């Protein structure tokens, strides 16, 4: 676990990959699709190349209850290296429309995988915004100077793009 | 018994540090779980086991339905005991696990260990008791947390879940004093369970 | 075995603690060693000054190390030995228990399969640093504190207990030097993160409230005056004669009132000589507060020296010196004209927020919002044919 974080640059492939993944699981209509998010991390700008779906169930009366297939991910990572052996676990995407307070508990489970603090990349699936239709957050645990105890809380990182020659053209 | 998928809820609490079962209740559960897996497997080889915990600030899926005894065991090393169990979510988390299975030929069943006096509200879980039987899930409450001088919320839950259905809830109460947890479950019915269609 | 020790210690103990003695005995027998732990917590919270404590903990630590909650177990002792008055003894006892833990985690960590004991080693290690600080060994404490510091930062989630003990070393260490500005920041971190079960007493909390207040009054880059008033420790401790005049001095500063500040300091400078040997900071602080305050709240970032002269009630010689000193402190930045008699500011040091200040900044944004809004309409009406 590295705290090495400043920015998030996003491959255009990620945004699009996550848009379809949401509708092909068919956890939609105020039901979330949550998948793993793949890329480089342990550097200031977190470089996100790819994403995959994970089997996921969302109790919609209680977003504080969900299904996550932990086994599967280990299976998937072996396949990620075939594609590119710089892909390693770096977080999980959320499908918007924005940050929630049920996201911290999901973030917990994703600490058994990542060598960097699990990224939450909000891919808005409606395309709202005045820049890139992404927000980025990362969970950091910090004392609060107001008089209350140590919380884990999501600080925003900016959203940006950079791209490979092949992708950009 | 046969034709069954099983969610084992292992209770991660600090009431599982009571040495009322030698040496400690958590470590007694380590032996117990391995047996229960094997027993269901040799009765009918379509029976598979998933494992969830109470652990975390919210319970968590450690194991999905799998044919491997070693992943269940591995799941037990993973989970911590500083965590604490809450019934209300643990019931719902388990139903979600029962919707993703290796064998969709089996039926839906929960076995739940309780080592804790459950401070969660009785009235709350009575709604959830009625949810389970509509999803066609039965829960067996293996109870030895509330014989520690708390009132029994469990009596009410077992009756509510029961309904003519082949998945039938069963209530076990286990003597708190030393006999070795795994023995008490093993010598009692875990495959002589019967249906009520 | 241990049962006879409990009964003889129960007999000697207070009536307040007699019912808590009965419960260790019953729970031991009933084998429910978790509720056994909870009674012990309540006992150790209010056994700070009775001798029963050292012997009770010595009984139980031997028998259970991982069959009760490990964190609490170590936390008790740290408090046990701060209240002791024989420090060569305390140092041994800690060291001996540390040795046992390092042996312990070889068998038991794997046996249990979900419990580590290495958090307990860190918990002892924090107190051995403080022990050196009570003996006035600052170097040795720092060598233990560097090790604790590296481990704490690697963790991406922290127990409250460990980082509380971490801050406790620091705060005692900075005030031996008499460093106000260093001490203050530390002590804020420590109160904020505090444990749900405090083995930290209200007596120490009232002392910490006093130390902070000296640091603020005697500080020079501390503009956290409302932060004390926005944190329970100082705003609820108003209850004694000592903390009535003192509380007023912190309010006097925030409004900028010079006459009241003087009236209280005339009474108090005699009574307590610590104010009488740092007066320079003290009387200068309220001038600096008013100086940073004025520039910030005005739209303009320049003040006449005549405006400073009125407000801090100083000669024109010292008004110029007050500006120099402020910039040296790095509270304001800019350039000084003595020949247009302006101070022209480019930086204000971030300072307290208050209901008052929240509104002052809001207004400025509406005004600037109007400037943006109406222009974009000028430009829309212009070059209408071309938006392609």
């Amino acid at each position: 676990m590295s705290l090495q974080h400043e920015k998030v640059t996003i491959a255009p492939l990620v945004l699009l990959s996550a848009l379809d993944h949401y509708e092909r699981t068919q956890t939609k209509e105020n039901k979330r699709c949550v998948g793993v998010i793949l890329g480089d991390a342990n550097s200031s700008t977190i470089r996100v190349t790819n994403s995959f779906a994970l089997p996921f169930e969302e109790d919609e009366k209680n977003s504080d209850v969900w299904f996550l297939d932990h086994n599967y991910i280990e299976n998937m990572n072996e396949m990620c290296k075939k594609i590119n052996a710089k892909e390693k676990l770096i977080g999980w995407y959320h499908s918007g429309p924005k940050l929630r307070a049920s996201d911290l508990k999901i973030n917990e489970l994703f600490k058994k995988y990542t060598q960097n603090n699990p990224l939450l990349l909000i891919v808005d699936v409606k395309q709202q915004g005045v820049g890139l239709p992404t927000d980025a957050y990362v969970a950091i645990e910090q004392v609060k100077d107001d008089g209350t105890s140590t919380e884990k809380t999501f600080l925003h990182l900016p959203c940006t793009i950079e791209a490979e020659e092949a992708e950009e053209i | 018994m046969v034709l069954e998928a099983t969610v084992l809820v292992i209770d991660n609490s600090e009431y599982s540090r009571n040495g009322d079962f030698p040496r400690t209740r958590f470590e007694a559960q380590i032996d117990s779980v391995e047996f229960i897996f094997q027993a269901k497997r040799n009765s009918n080889p379509e029976n598979t086991v998933g494992l969830i915990s109470g652990a975390g600030a919210n319970p968590r899926v450690l194991s999905t339905f799998t044919a491997e005894f070693g992943k269940i065991l591995a799941g037990l090393h993973d989970t911590q005991i500083e965590g604490k169990l809450h019934m209300a979510t643990a019931l719902q988390i388990a139903q979600l696990t029962l919707k993703h299975r290796q064998n969709k030929v089996q039926h839906q069943r929960i076995v739940a260990f309780v080592c804790s006096p459950i401070s969660d509200s009785r009235d709350e879980l009575i709604r959830l008791a009625k949810t389970l039987k509509k999803n066609n899930v039965a829960v067996d409450i293996i109870n030895f947390g509330e014989i520690e001088q708390n009132t029994e919320l469990l009596d009410e839950f077992i009756a509510a879940v029961n309904n003519p259905q082949e998945e039938t809830s069963h209530l076990l109460t286990v003597t708190p004093g030393p006999r070795l947890l795994y023995e008490n479950i093993a010598s009692s019915p875990i495959i002589l369970e019967e249906g009520s269609s | 075995e241990i049962d006879t020790i409990l009964s003889t210690l129960r007999m000697e103990a207070d009536p307040s603690l007699h019912p808590l003695f009965e419960q260790f005995e019953k729970f031991y027998e009933e084998k429910l060693w978790f509720q056994l732990s909870e009674s012990l917590t309540k006992f150790f919270d209010d056994a700070k000054s009775t001798p029963l404590r050292l012997r009770l903990y010595d009984n139980f630590v031997s028998k259970f190390y991982d069959k009760i909650n490990q964190l609490s177990v170590v936390k008790y002792l740290l408090a046990s030995l701060k209240d002791s008055k024989d420090f060569d003894e305390s140092l041994k006892y800690l060291d001996d228990l540390k040795a046992q833990f390092q042996e312990l985690d070889s068998k038991k960590q794997r046996n249990n399969g979900s419990k580590d004991h290495g958090d307990g080693i860190l918990l002892i290690d924090s107190e051995i640093a403080r022990t050196y600080l009570l003996k006035n060994d600052l170097v040795k404490a720092r060598d233990l504190l560097d090790d604790l510091e590296k481990t704490l930062d690697k963790k991406d989630s922290i127990p409250l207990r460990i980082t509380n003990s971490f801050y406790s070393t620091n705060s005692q260490y900075f005030k031996f030097k008499n460093d106000f500005n260093s001490f203050y920041y530390t002590s804020l971190l420590y109160l904020s993160t505090l444990e749900p079960s405090t083995s930290i007493t209200l007596a120490e909390r009232q002392q910490l409230a006093y130390d902070l207040s000296i640091s603020a009054l005697l500080g020079d880059k501390i503009y956290n005056f409302g932060e004390l008033l926005h944190h329970p420790i100082m705003e609820t401790i108003v209850n004694d004669s000592n903390y009535d005049w003192l509380f007023q001095l912190l309010n006097a500063l925030t409004v900028g009132d010079f006459d009241k500040f003087d009236s209280l300091i005339k009474v108090q400078i005699s009574k307590i000589p610590i104010l009488a040997q740092h007066e320079s900071f003290l009387r200068q602080k309220i001038c600096l507060m008013t100086l940073i305050e004025t520039v910030f709240v005005k739209n303009i970032r320049m003040l006449s020296f005549e405006d400073i002269s009125k407000a801090t009630h100083l000669p024109k010689d010292n008004v110029e010196h007050l500006v120099m000193r402020a910039i040296s402190l790095g509270l304001l930045k800019g350039s000084i004209d003595q020949v247009n008699e302006l101070v022209t500011i480019s930086w204000v040091q971030p300072r307290i927020i208050s209901g008052d200040q929240i509104t002052k900044m809001k207004d400025r944004l509406v005004e600037w919002n109007d400037q943006v809004e109406k222009l974009g309409k000028k430009m829309e009406a212009r070059g209408q044919s071309i938006w392609v």
